[PDB]
């Protein structure tokens, strides 16, 4: 359970740190 | 920035990738291209009215994060579609 709520969750959140990571393409 | 102080955190583009990610978050869509789909057009369409509300709702980028991660969870806490989703 935990783990599905933290990556739902986290799905959302990661994008701008995604994106700025991928700083190249 | 222009309609929040936060604002220039977050360009069209972002809100753009956040919006794809409320349609997989609610609908792990097999293909792209299966978005032209008038099914999904329409989830698309809802998931940038969405994103617009919370947008105009959070004030502030943390907010924004908070309360769309929450929206998606009620949706599938309440709707609970994830894997069902094709169906």
């Amino acid at each position: 359970k935990e783990k599905r709520i933290k990556e739902l969750e986290l799905l959302l959140m990661s994008t701008e740190n995604e994106l700025k990571g991928q700083q190249a393409l | 920035g222009v309609r929040k102080g936060w604002h220039e955190h977050v360009t069209q583009d972002l809100r753009s990738h956040l919006v794809h990610k409320l349609v997989q978050a609610i609908f792990p869509t097999p293909d792209p291209a299966a978005l032209k789909d008038r099914r999904m057009e329409n989830l698309v369409a809802y998931a940038k009215k969405v994103e617009g509300d919370m947008y105009e709702s959070a004030n502030s980028r943390d907010e924004y994060y908070h309360l769309l991660a929450e929206k998606i969870y009620k949706i599938q806490k309440e709707l609970e579609e994830k894997r069902r989703s094709r169906l």
